[PDB]
């Protein structure tokens, strides 16, 4: 089970 | 085979808390007719098990008795989403045929053994969401056929091994949410097939390697929330397949590289919360695909370049909390797709541009504590998509009824400390979902439209420090969600309406510095959230009503500078949260009630310039009060060994 990470908006 | 099956049964016999609804009910007959056709999770080739897939089967146990020496043909192993504890044995590296290896989402602990590097056929390694610790062994770099490594959300420490440069088939590398440290090895930049590189939420230090310019296939580079330092290398502009570059929350210094304009695919750029300085390069305007540009919370100086008008796909522009200055060019707001323009906490000057909201889609425009001025552009007047408008601290001007149009989805607007004049329009009523309407300290005149009180979603209404006139109507009770009501510092006249008694969500009420006349409504006794009530500096008269003593949450009550007379109710004792009480500059008579001794929370009290007489009650606020808290009264008297400017009592 694997997802890339997600950068959140400021 | 019978031998493989019996070994797996022995491992199964060690599982705990198994509930016999288990899918492993099917593990009974070790003969091939059963083992290779009916055992849950088993698949065979030529009578031998090659796939074991027990993902999410509620198994609780360890791999202590996993049959390493009995499953030579294991090729795919997925034991994810179970309750496996203990460590990862070196013996996992003896499965010479293994291509797919997933132990993710378990409660595994301890270090990754170097023997996993013996799995020369491994294509996928997944060990995510465990509590694995120690360093990643260098021998993992021997997995020359691996295309995906995911070890995110563990307790790993130490550096990323430089042997990872030997993983020439690696496509996705996911190591986020660990405590990896040291510098990123420059050998990572020489991985030709790499597409996604996620190293975010670690403790990496040192500079981004200039070899990253060789990463021509990387579309995702996430390294936010690390301790990376130095300057972003100009070679990053050679990452010409990047879609998303996130370096936010690091310690990067120096200028933004102008070569970022070379990345024509770049749609998302997060550089916020660094120490980037210098001017925004005009070449950033050449990032033709840019949608979401966030460089807030840095130390950037100088002007926004006109070339931002070339960013025709721009939707979010975050520039707040920098030291940018000067006028903003019309290109900054030229995107028809722009929905969020965030410029707060900079030193911008001049007018807003007439390009603003030309696409009809702008939602959030925040400009706080700049030096903008001039009239509101008519395109913003007509911008029906607005949701959040924050202008506080600028010097915009013009007639407020001409400046702003109708905003059906407006949620929040703050125009504090600007220079608008004119009378409020009934058009604001069309913002039926508005929750905050903040217009403090403009030059607004005229009456409050009666339609304002039909804005029933309002929670904060602040018209303070204007020159608004007229009387407040009883229909003020219609704003029944209001929690903060600030009408202070205006010219409101007439009596305070009894309808305020129905505003039971009120926490903070300021009607001070107006021309309110006649009596405080005696029905203000049921505002159970009210902690602040300021009616000072009005012409209120007659007695202070006992209903106020039922406002149990009051912390500050200021009725000073009025014409109130009669006696101070001894029922003030009931205000057990009251910290500050100001009744000065009134016409109050009689004695200060001895019941004030009950008010242990009181810390500040002022009863000066009244017609009061008699001794001072015994509580800390009265004992600590300075002489001017009592001056100007008729016959007050004090006690010896506490100077407050009073003749001692007899
Ligand atoms: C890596 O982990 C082992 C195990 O640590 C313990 O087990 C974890 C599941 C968790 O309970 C931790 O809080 C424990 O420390 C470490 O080896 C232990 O090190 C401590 C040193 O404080 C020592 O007292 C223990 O006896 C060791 N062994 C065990 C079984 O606890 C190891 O030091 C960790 N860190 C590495 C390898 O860098
Ligand atoms: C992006 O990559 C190109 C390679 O195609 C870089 O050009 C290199 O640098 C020298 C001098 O700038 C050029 O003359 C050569 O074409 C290239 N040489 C080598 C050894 O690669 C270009 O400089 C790179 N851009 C950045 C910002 O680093
Ligand atoms: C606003 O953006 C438009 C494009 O959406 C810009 O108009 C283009 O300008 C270039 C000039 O380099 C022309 O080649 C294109 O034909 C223009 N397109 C259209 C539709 O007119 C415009 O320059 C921008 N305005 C600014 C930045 O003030
Ligand atoms: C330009 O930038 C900011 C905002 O426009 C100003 O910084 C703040 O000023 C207030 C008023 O003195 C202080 O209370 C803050 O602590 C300041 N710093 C912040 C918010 O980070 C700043 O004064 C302006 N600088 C120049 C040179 O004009
Ligand atoms: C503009 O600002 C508002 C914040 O008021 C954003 O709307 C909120 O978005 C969050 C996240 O989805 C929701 O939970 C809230 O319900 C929204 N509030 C309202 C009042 O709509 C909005 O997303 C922003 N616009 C953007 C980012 O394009
Ligand atoms: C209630 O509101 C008044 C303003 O209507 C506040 O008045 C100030 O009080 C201090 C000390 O009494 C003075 O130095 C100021 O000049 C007063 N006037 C103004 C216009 O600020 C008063 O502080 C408020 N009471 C509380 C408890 O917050
Ligand atoms: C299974 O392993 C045995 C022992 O190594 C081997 O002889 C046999 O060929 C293997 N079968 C398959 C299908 O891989
Ligand atoms: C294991 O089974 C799940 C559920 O069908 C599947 O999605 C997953 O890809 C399988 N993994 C392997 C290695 O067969
Ligand atoms: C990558 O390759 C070398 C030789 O091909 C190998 O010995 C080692 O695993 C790696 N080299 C370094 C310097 O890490
Ligand atoms: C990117 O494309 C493929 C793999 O995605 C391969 O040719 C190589 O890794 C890359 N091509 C380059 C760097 O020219
Ligand atoms: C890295 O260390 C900092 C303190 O230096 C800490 O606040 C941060 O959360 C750490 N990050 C990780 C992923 O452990
Ligand atoms: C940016 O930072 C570097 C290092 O402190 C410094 O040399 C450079 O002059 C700075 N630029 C500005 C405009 O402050
Ligand atoms: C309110 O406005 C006046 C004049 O417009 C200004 O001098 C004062 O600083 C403003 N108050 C605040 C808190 O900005």
């Amino acid at each position: 089970p694997v997802r890339s990470s997600q950068s959140s908006q400021a | 085979t019978v031998e493989e099956a019996n070994a797996l049964l022995k491992w199964k016999s060690t599982f705990t808390n198994q509930t016999s609804s288990s899918k492993l009910s099917s593990w009974v007959n070790p003969n091939t007719s059963s083992f290779c056709t009916s055992w849950y999770g088993v698949a065979c080739s030529l009578g031998s098990i090659i796939r074991l897939n027990l993902t999410n089967t509620g198994i609780e146990g360890t791999f202590e008795d996993f049959p390493f020496s009995s499953l030579p043909n294991l090729t795919f192993v997925d034991l994810s989403m179970n309750r496996f504890s203990g460590t990862i044995s070196p013996e996992w590296g003896r499965f010479s045929k293994l291509e797919y290896f997933d132990l993710s989402i378990n409660q595994l602990v301890g270090e990754i053994p170097p023997e996993l590097g013996k799995l020369s056929n491994l294509d996928t390694l997944h060990l995510v969401e465990n509590k694995l610790n120690g360093s990643i062994p260098s021998e993992i770099g021997r997995l020359t056929k691996v295309t995906e490594i995911a070890i995110y959300d563990n307790l790993l420490t130490g550096p990323i091994p430089s042997s990872f440069g030997n993983l020439t088939k690696l496509v996705n590398l996911y190591l986020f949410i660990n405590s990896l440290s040291g510098s990123i090895p420059s050998e990572i930049g020489n991985l030709p097939n790499l597409r996604e590189l996620c190293l975010d939420r670690n403790n990496l230090t040192g500079k981004i390697p200039s070899s990253f310019g060789n990463l021509k296939n990387v579309t995702l580079l996430n390294m936010f929330e690390n301790q990376l330092s130095g300057e972003i290398p100009p070679e990053i502009g050679n990452m010409t397949a990047l879609d998303t570059l996130s370096l936010h929350t690091n310690k990067l210094t120096g200028p933004i590289p102008s070569t970022l304009g070379n990345i024509k695919t770049l749609a998302v750029l997060h550089l916020y919360l660094n120490q980037l300085n210098g001017s925004i390069p005009p070449e950033l305007g050449e990032m033709e695909s840019m949608i979401d540009l966030e460089i807030s919370e840095n130390k950037l100086t100088g002007p926004v370049p006109d070339s931002f008008g070339k960013l025709t796909a721009l939707e979010w522009l975050f520039l707040r909390d920098n030291q940018l200055s000067g006028p903003i060019p019309p290109g900054i707001a030229n995107s028809t797709e722009l929905t969020v323009l965030q410029l707060d906490t900079n030193n911008f000057t001049g007018f807003l541009p007439d390009t603003i909201c030309r696409g009809g889609k702008l939602e959030n425009l925040t400009l706080d504590d700049n030096h903008f001025e001039g009239p509101v552009p008519k395109s913003l007047r007509d911008c029906k998509s607005l949701i959040r408008v924050r202008f506080k601290g600028n010097s915009f001007s013009g007639d407020i009824s001409e400046a702003f149009g109708v905003y059906p989805t407006l949620n929040f607007i703050d125009l504090s400390n600007n220079n608008f004049h004119g009378q409020l329009s009934a058009n604001w009523e069309q913002s039926q979902k508005l929750v905050a309407f903040i217009l403090s300290n403009n030059s607004i005149t005229g009456a409050i439209p009666p339609e304002i009180w039909n804005m029933t979603q309002l929670s904060q209404l602040d018209l303070s420090s204007n020159r608004i006139t007229g009387e407040l109507p009883e229909s003020i009770s219609n704003i029944n969600r209001i929690s903060k009501l600030q009408l202070n510092g205006n010219r409101l006249s007439g009596k305070i309406p009894s309808g305020i008694r129905l505003l039971t969500n009120l926490e903070y009420l300021d009607l001070s510095s107006n021309r309110f006349s006649f009596e405080i409504p005696p029905t203000l006794n049921n505002l159970p959230r009210l902690y602040y009530m300021n009616l000072s500096r009005n012409d209120l008269d007659q007695t202070i009503p006992e209903g106020l003593t039922k406002l149990s949450q009051l912390q500050m009550l200021d009725l000073s500078y009025n014409q109130l007379d009669g006696e101070i109710s001894s029922q003030f004792r009931s205000l057990q949260n009251l910290e500050r009480l100001d009744l000065s500059h009134n016409n109050l008579s009689g004695q200060i009630p001895p019941s004030f001794k009950d008010m242990l929370a009181l810390t500040h009290v002022d009863v000066s310039h009244n017609n009061l007489q008699g001794p001072i009650p015994d509580n800390a606020a009265f004992r600590n009060a300075p002489p001017d808290a009592f001056e100007g009264n008729k016959d007050l008297c004090g006690s010896v060994n506490t100077t407050q400017g009073l003749k001692p009592c007899s």
